[PDB]
RNA sequence: UAACCGCUGAAAGCAUCUAAGCGGGAAGCCCGCCCCAAGAUGAGGCCUCCCACGGCGUCAAGCCGGUAAGGACCCGGGAA
RNA sequence: CUCGAUGUCGGCUCGUCGCAUCCUGGGGCUGAAGAAGGUCCCAAGGGUUGGGCUGUUCGCCCAUUAAAGCGGCACGCGAG
RNA sequence: AGUGAGGGCGCGAGCGAUAACGUCCGCGUCCGAGCGCGGGAACAACCGAGACCGCCAGCUAAGGCCCCCAAGUCUGGGCUAAGUGGUAAAGGAUGUGGCGCCGCGAAGACAGCCAGGAGGUUGGCUUAGAAGCAGCCAUCCUUUAAAGAGUGCGUAAUAGC
């Protein structure tokens, strides 16, 4: 569900769909790389080519496992954790990406594109 | 503003376009069975029952007491200032209407006996490098000639279930005027099918 | 302004002022503000 | 010899009570504090203040129940008004009955109350001020208003008193 | 009310918030918020109720029944 | 005083007071436009993060943070 | 026969930082070793005072007398009023009260007031401006409210206070 030191999956413009935060970006007192949210990292995994590298951005959280309990009483839960790549301003890292739809994600808002960007089956 | 209760139980309802939770209340209806006048009790006030347990069963000064200003045949009473009675019988049939914030309390479940593991927080002392007290254990007590001594009110281990308490502002939700019960979304202050009471504060400026 | 001390007026027109034991100086410039109580 | 002279014409209703000087006028009752060593008189026209001494305590007295009695009287005379100008780009004003319409913090509810001598007059309303009675609650009230928003040394948009010179200092660098 | 801002005013026959008297003002202090609490011998306040209980050397603040006025005991049950 | 006996570090766990207060606010001051800094007096209310390496508390470094204080109590804590 | 090492206080030199309930020596007292009573809150050595034993006797030290607790909430004359009492220096101040002193032209005072704030006062440099209110000094005259070689708000001098 969260996690502070973490072996994330990502799925942008990766180095690796996979980097280890550090923590939580929201009110200093992180303890929870949750649902929706944004925070801190670096890569962990490998990189062919790609301008991505073995540095560290920040970004915005996707799945967890663990409930994804929404206000609807919309429930859901995926056997993966993700996110996806920050630039700056949020504005997401790669020209697309491999997953989904599903409210959380949108309603958190700010990252539209990537509303659109991962629609279909995956 | 104030509400007299058996506490039923908690369970989960649905509002507008989405579900979340609720707790049942009820109460038949307390009454007027004894007055603090405030030159009676210049503390001015209503102190009522709300049901009735066997009558085969009842010291004669209940009976009397009852006898009073004469209401009925139950055990289950208490009392609240500041309250007029503009009325000789209460119910809730509308006493309590729904869409309104409330304030509200209760008898707290019964815990046991745990110490810096319960009791308080911090789940105890740490666990590996040290085994001779495994996991968890009592944090510290004071010291040599600081106050030369042991303290005096710091958190301690046991007997804390026996109690009672209360939670501020809460939800009034739903009400059922039939079977006078109210659906509340609560912190189920203390157990269920059990005792409670609502009452109502909050100035509250947002 | 203030100061444990010091004070011996200033703004050529300076105020020495009497308040509470409170060796206050007042003149028609902040930068007086004498406050040594 | 100075420090204790004055008369009390309009016959105003000079005369002292239960240890307390009452001075009756327009009817500003006014009570003019009286230390028990004080002590003064009104016969004629000629209202005296006396000194049962000279020492510190007793001549600042004097200066005193002198000063702020005969306050009392010029009070209980007329009516006590207090001169005032509003002024400044930044601000509106109207009585509106018994308030202080007034707008220059950009979220202008200035609903205010009159607390007693205290008449509102907008004639401008640039021009703009408050009629009193009480001498020492007028200024004060009337200072009430001022301070809520008045200030402004290198930009003016302030209430001011008569409006003294306000003293200003440049902006940024020129 | 802290610093800090003012009103009315002398002693310093112009001035000053300043002993005099009045006001402004801090997430802080008493309260308002919940939780204890007359073993606060300085309460108990109110309600109902058995009778002023019955025998003994007056000083009967001792005995026995007195009242199931009530409660305890044992039993049986309890998120206590 | 103590050698017929007082366990010294580092850390842990539970900490308790303190203000020369770090974040908090209240402020007069500015070389104060705004914003933002910086300059003192008032006030402890709550608050006053994770890791790295180092047995080191200090420290230097990663990432934030409103902020990530100094210190009293044998540099609190072995009858824990 | 016993101590053969002791400490404290005051004064006088060491030393030490002119620090320490430091340690060195000396004059004295001390305290142990009596120094058991008073006492100053209670405190081995700071002022009083030597206890052989009594008194339901009286005079006194030191130091005390509103009360807690014996003893005037004495009298008399002041001076502070901050609570100093109820530890502190450097140093700061129209604190408080006191000198022993200076201004009184009732040729009626000072803060408060009124009005004029006078004509050569007009470069000296700089004059873009000094034509007191821009920098290197000027130290004169007439003239009356008695006279600002102009103490001061200032820009372009100047103009206004």
């Amino acid at each position: 569900m969260i996690q502070p030191q973490t072996y994330l999956e990502v799925a942008d413009n990766t180095g690796a769909r996979k980097i280890m935060c550090i923590r939580v970006l929201k009110g200093s007192n992180a303890k929870y790389a949750t649902v929706g949210d944004v925070i801190v990292a670096s890569v962990k995994e490998a990189i062919p080519r790609g301008a991505v590298k073995e540095g560290d951005v920040v970004k915005a959280v996707v799945v967890r496992t663990k409930k994804e309990v929404k206000r609807p009483d919309g429930s859901a839960i995926r056997f993966d954790d993700n996110a996806a790549v920050i630039i700056n301003n949020q504005l997401e890292p790669r020209g697309t990406r491999v997953f989904g739809p599903v409210a959380r994600e949108l309603r958190e808002k700010g990252f539209m594109k990537i509303v659109s960007l991962a629609p279909e089956v995956l | 503003m104030k509400g007299i209760l058996g506490v039923k139980v908690g369970m989960t309802r649905i509002f507008r376009d989405d579900r979340a939770v609720p707790v049942t209340v009820i109460l038949a209806g307390p009454c007027p069975v004894v007055q603090r006048r405030t030159p009676e009790k210049d503390g001015y006030t209503a102190v009522q029952l709300g049901f009735l347990p066997q009558n085969p069963k009842r010291v004669n000064r209940p009976l009397k007491g009852h006898f009073a200003k004469a209401g009925v045949e139950p055990v289950r009473i208490l009392r609240e200032i500041r309250d007029f009675n503009p009325e000789g019988d209460t119910v809730t049939v509308e006493i309590f209407k729904p869409g309104e914030r409330v304030d509200v309390t209760g008898t707290s479940k019964g815990r046991g006996f745990a110490g810096v593991m319960k009791r308080w927080n911090f789940a105890g002392g740490p666990d590996s490098h040290g085994a001779h007290k495994i996991h968890r254990h009592p944090g510290s007590i004071g010291n040599r000639k600081t106050p030369g001594r042991v303290y005096k009110g710091k958190k301690m281990a046991g007997h804390y279930g026996a109690e009672r308490v209360t939670v501020m502002n809460l939800e009034v939700v739903d009400v059922i005027p039939e079977e006078n019960l109210l659906l509340v979304k609560g912190a189920v202050p203390g157990p269920n099918g059990g005792l409670v009471i609502v009452r109502e504060t909050k100035k509250a400026a947002k | 302004m203030k100061v444990r001390a010091s004070v011996k007026r200033i703004c050529d027109k300076c105020k020495v002022i009497r308040r509470h034991g409170r060796v206050y100086v007042i003149c028609e410039n902040p930068k007086h503000k004498q406050r040594q109580g | 010899i100075g420090r204790l002279p004055i008369p009390v014409p309009k016959g105003v209703s000079v005369e002292v009570a239960p240890g307390r000087v009452k001075v009756k006028g327009p009817k500003g009752e006014l009570e003019v504090p009286v230390s028990p060593e004080m002590r003064v008189v009104v016969e004629e026209g000629v209202v005296r203040v006396e000194r049962p001494s000279d020492e510190r305590r007793h001549k600042s007295l004097h200066g005193l129940t002198r000063t702020l009695i005969a306050n009392a009287v010029k009070g209980v005379s007329e009516g006590y008004s207090k001169e005032l100008l509003i002024k400044g780009i930044g601000y509106r004003a109207r009585l509106v009955g018994r308030a202080l319409e007034l707008t220059v913090g950009f979220s202008h509810p200035v609903v205010v109350e009159p607390p007693e001598g205290i008449t509102f007059e907008v004639p401008e309303p640039t021009r703009v001020r408050v009629s009193g009675i009480d001498k020492q609650k007028v200024g004060q009230v009337a200072a009430n208003i001022r301070a809520i928003r008045k200030p402004s040394a290198y930009h003016e948009k302030g209430i001011y008193y008569a409006g003294e010179p306000v003293r200003l200092k440049p902006g940024k660098a020129g």
